[PDB]
RNA sequence: AAAACUCCAGUUGACACAAAAUAGACUACGAAAGUGGCUUUAACAUAUCUGAACACACAAUAGCUAAGACCCAAACUGGGAUUAGAUACCCCACUAUGCUUAGCCCUAAACCUCAACAGUUCAACAAAACUGCUCGCCAGAACACUACGAGCCACAGCUUAAAACUCAAA
């Protein structure tokens, strides 16, 4: 199940052809990991 | 010294290997890993080589084996790091300890 | 010296009651052991001292909160006498 | 292993980012990293006065490089990380994510200790 | 305990340094 | 809640340092130490700067500042009267908590039990 | 004739379970200023404040209703061997009836 | 016979308690969570006694904190005024 | 209603002193030693307004070190601030003399307002080692 | 208080080869010494146990040899106080030294003064009393962490370690 998963998540990785799209890619995109706990084990994003 | 392109120990047995690309053969071969596999990958090899069931590791032989790799990869860390005395004391301890196990072995 | 100026330690008064923005910040100093911190290392304290103060103030530490969990568990039997004649 | 490469940047255009980001990444694959994404925290103001290169920065753009590298590429990586003027802060970390999380059964009480002490009168 | 012991070899000690000292 | 004691203390079976070496046994004694008294005040001092910039300021003339004059001797007999009834009220009772001859009292009623 | 055993599993303490969060009724029998003394079984008596609302009709031998927090009220200190025992429970008085 | 008490792993026990961020995976970017444990006025990382967390958490915290404010994440001598808004869990009071 | 948190530079902010924002109040720094307390007035650019100390007004060797010679200063640097026409003003604390609340008071007597107190006493992340303990 | 500094002091901006607030009310790692800023690499002996004071490998701090670094602290030394005196306590200044590299030296109240492994539930103080097995050590005080001999990169050293006189105790 690794080696599958390992397949198929290598079909989106950054080579040398895929360079300049994904640096644009990234530059208009944008991911947060901010996020914040509750007095409740509950998250608030 | 086994080459950067063999495989892992516990990826040497999965069917699909000479069909996956390149990279990722790379991505799980020896050169993206450790010297922890490595080490597995030379005493499974010793263990091939030498004893009689290689799944056993229960043994006097199979400890000797272990404890020579170990003692292999504590020299190559003083050849590094010389002045690592704690290393010093366990390559020193470790060759004791094979050599009381050879004492056994041998009688 | 690298950070922003006016965001560390800064306390804002109320109505001009300059002494309880005082008292706010001396607690805030107080209650993170700022103070402490700074009237420790006015002198060098070597560390086997160091040692033996932080051990000692651990111990007294936890006999105070015992003793002091004991005083909330039998403050309640501080009720008036209910047999007074025996 | 796997690294995650956390990068601070200098405050710049889109033409000079991508340009840096593309050194940077050509880089980590000749030094022999086969990298997997490539995140955008953003442009922020940096927590405080980081200066590098001759420099006091005061805002920096956020990025992250996730990759896999060979266990002795990270210095050479450092090393050229060290070398670039465009960048504030570069950081080579192990993966949090090939890190794995345990079960934990919550927090287990303790009680008082006993027997510290004799019984005698004392 | 005390440290009667431990000053009657502390006087003997410092005596024989300042005499190999002197001699 | 209370650090543990676990493994604090050097004894016969820890494998470990003493983490703790108190020099006392920790048991809970019976007794609440008495209470401790307040320190110097200096009291006044402000009143009277007010008062002694005016006599600096205009060659020490009463009749110049009775006004601050009047308010150091009214800070004086305030301090004297806060004085009196600081007393009288840590005679009287402690502020929220109690008296430690009271406190004794309940300690005596419930004893600790270090022996069997 | 019956057994201890099937008295206590036929016996209401034991089909209580758990002391915390159970309502029970219970007596007053005794009452200084306004500490009232009230049973609700069990070993021990708890001891409420007077409810000042409604406050005339906590009397000797009036019916109360008990949250009941705890039945000992039981803790062990820093230097004893055994625990300092209050002799008296825990109950939170709700009203009449 | 048929009425003595039979032995049994405990019932009605409750299960144990849970810290606020167990089963949670915590970050050295998650500069909101660890400004929430850190201190508003002084950047002093909080103890056991006020954050309330079980041993491996605050341990964790403790080391994603040291992790960010030397990675450039995170100021040392305060918590963030653009994260002074959001839900407090630490049981630390200090006006009034 | 209120905040006892400082308004950050960057944003809207309601709050005003005399029409000037948080951000261009000058400020009054107190060096409070154990032997010495020193009050200068700053504008928000660090323009140098007013600047009194203990042995300025007077005290000598170690009546320096009181309440009075504190409170003594920062009536003299308040003054000097008003006469350089400063009315508002945000104090920041450096040390733990005995003269910190003394030299505060001295400026609120002299005539200004405070409106922030800030505590920049230099703690040490264990830098610097200090000096041996005395044997008093 | 004097002495000292005024090439001084306050705000701001640049800026380390030094030391690692809070977390740390945590009790971890390591054989012991020791180890609490961040990242990465290498990595934490033994699938019975005890066991080398005829060995090997380490071992805080201080110290020695050679070359560097320098904020701060600081033996020594100098100055000011104090005192009958003050070779000290108190204040100021500054050096060896603390740091790095390479090599020595091999000592501590190196003590948790409580040996390793396996197991159980009363002299007095201290940290309750024991069992099996093995190793090491001890046998009145002082002479004596001494003398002589031997070993050692140690040469004012360390380890091992007496006796003659003395006492009726320690
Ligand atoms: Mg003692
Ligand atoms: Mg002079
Ligand atoms: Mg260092
Ligand atoms: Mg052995
Ligand atoms: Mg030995
Ligand atoms: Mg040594
Ligand atoms: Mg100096
Ligand atoms: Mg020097
Ligand atoms: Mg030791
Ligand atoms: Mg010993
Ligand atoms: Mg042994
Ligand atoms: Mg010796
Ligand atoms: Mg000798
Ligand atoms: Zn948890």
């Amino acid at each position: 199940r690794e080696v599958l998963q390992l397949q198929e998540e290598v079909k989106n990785f950054i080579t040398r052809e895929n360079l300049e799209a994904r640096v644009e890619a990234a530059l208009d995109s944008r991911k947060n990991y901010n996020w914040a706990i509750t007095r409740e084990g509950l998250v608030v994003r | 010294d086994p080459p950067p392109s063999t495989l892992l120990k516990d990826y040497q047995n999965v069917p699909g290997i000479e069909k996956v690309d390149d990279v990722v053969k790379r991505l799980l071969s020896l050169e993206m890993a450790n010297k922890k596999e490595m080490l597995k990958i030379k005493q499974e090899q010793f263990m091939k080589k030498i004893v009689a069931n290689p799944e056993d590791t229960r043994s006097l032989e199979a400890r000797i084996i272990a404890l020579s790799v170990k003692i292999r990869s504590y020299e190559e860390h003083l050849e590094k790091h010389r002045k690592d005395k704690a290393h010093k004391r366990y390559l020193l301890m470790s060759i004791d300890q094979r050599k009381k196990m050879l004492k056994n072995l041998r009688n | 010296a690298k950070h922003l100026k006016f965001i560390a330690r800064t306390v804002m008064v109320q109505e001009g009651n300059v002494e309880s923005a005082y008292r706010t910040l001396n607690r805030i100093l107080t209650m993170d052991g700022l103070i402490e911190d700074i009237k420790h290392r006015r002198y060098y304290e070597k560390p086997c001292r160091r040692r033996q103060r932080e051990s000692y103030e651990r111990c007294r530490r936890i006999y105070n909160m015992e003793m002091a969990r004991k005083i909330n568990f039998l403050m309640r039997k501080n009720r008036a006498d209910p047999w007074q004649g025996c | 292993p796997r690294y995650e490469l956390a990068l601070i940047l200098k405050a710049m255009q889109r033409p000079e980012t991508a340009a840096t980001l593309k050194r940077t990444i050509e880089a980590l694959m000749d030094r022999g990293a086969i990298v997997r994404d490539l995140e955008n925290l953003g442009e922020r103001a940096l927590p405080y006065r980081i200066s590098a290169h001759s420099q006091q920065h005061n805002r920096g753009g956020y990025f992250l490089v996730d990759f896999y590298a060979p266990t002795a590429a990270v210095e050479s990586m450092v090393e050229h990380l060290s070398r670039d003027i465009d960048v504030i802060r570069g950081n080579i970390v192990k993966h949090p994510l090939t890190q794995e999380l345990k079960e934990c059964e919550g927090i287990v009480p303790v009680p008082l200790a006993e027997k510290l002490y004799s019984t005698k009168k004392r | 305990k005390n440290v009667l012991k431990i000053r009657r070899r502390k006087m003997n000690h410092h005596k024989y340094r300042k005499l190999v000292k002197k001699t | 809640a209370t650090p543990s004691l676990r493994g604090r203390l050097a004894r016969f079976g820890n494998p470990r340092k003493p983490v703790l070496k108190p020099n006392k046994p920790l048991i809970l004694a019976n007794r609440v130490g008495e209470r401790r008294r307040e320190k110097g005040e200096a009291t006044c001092i402000t009143e009277m700067s007010v008062m002694m910039a005016c006599w600096k300021q205009n060659e020490f003339r009463d009749d110049a500042c009775r006004k601050e004059i009047q308010g150091f001797l009214d800070c004086a007999a305030r301090a004297q009267e806060a004085r009196k009834m600081r007393s009288i009220q840590e005679t009287l009772g402690e502020s929220g908590s109690l008296l430690p001859n009271k406190l004794n009292k309940l300690l005596q009623r419930f004893p600790n039990k270090p022996y069997l | 004739v019956e057994s201890f055993a099937s008295m206590l599993r036929h016996s209401p303490l034991t089909q209580m379970g758990p002391a915390k969060d159970k309502l029970v009724i219970g007596r007053i029998f005794h009452i200084v200023e306004n500490d009232l003394y009230i049973d609700f079984g069990g070993k021990f008596h708890c001891v409420c404040r007077r409810p000042e609302v409604d406050g005339e009709k906590y009397q000797k031998g009036t019916r109360v209703r008990l949250r009941l927090l705890d039945l000992e009220l039981t803790s062990r200190f820093l230097g004893a061997t055994t625990d300092t025992t209050v002799l008296e429970a825990n109950a939170v008085l709700l009203g009449i009836q | 016979n048929e009425d003595l008490p039979i032995s049994m792993e405990n019932p009605y026990k409750e299960p144990l308690k849970k810290c606020i961020l167990c089963g949670k995976h915590v970050d050295y970017k998650n500069v909101q969570l660890l400004s929430q444990f850190v201190s508003p006025f002084t950047g002093c990382i909080y103890g056991r006694h006020i954050t309330g967390l079980c041993g491996k958490k605050q341990k964790e915290i403790t080391k994603a904190i040291k992790r960010a404010q030397i990675m450039g994440f995170m100021p040392v001598t305060y918590k963030d005024p653009a994260y002074l808004k959001d839900p407090k869990v630490c049981n630390i009071r200090y006006r009034e | 209603k209120f905040s006892i948190y400082p308004p950050i530079p960057g944003e809207e902010s309601s709050l005003r002193w005399a029409g000037k924002k948080f951000e261009e109040i000058p400020i009054a720094h107190i060096k409070a030693s154990h032997n010495n307390t020193q009050i200068q007035v700053v504008s928000a650019s660090n323009e140098p307004l007013a600047f009194a100390s203990c042995g300025t007004e007077g005290f000598r060797n170690a009546k320096k070190g009181t309440g009075i010679a504190a409170q003594t200063a920062g009536i003299a640097a308040a003054a000097r601030a008003k006469q350089k026409g400063v009315i508002h003003i945000r104090v920041v604390v450096k040390g733990l003399g005995p003269g910190r609340l003394s030299a505060m008071h001295g400026l609120i007597m002299g005539g200004l307002e405070v409106i922030s107190i800030t505590d920049n006493t230099p703690i040490p992340h264990n830098g610097c080692r200090p000096r041996k303990a005395r044997k008093l």
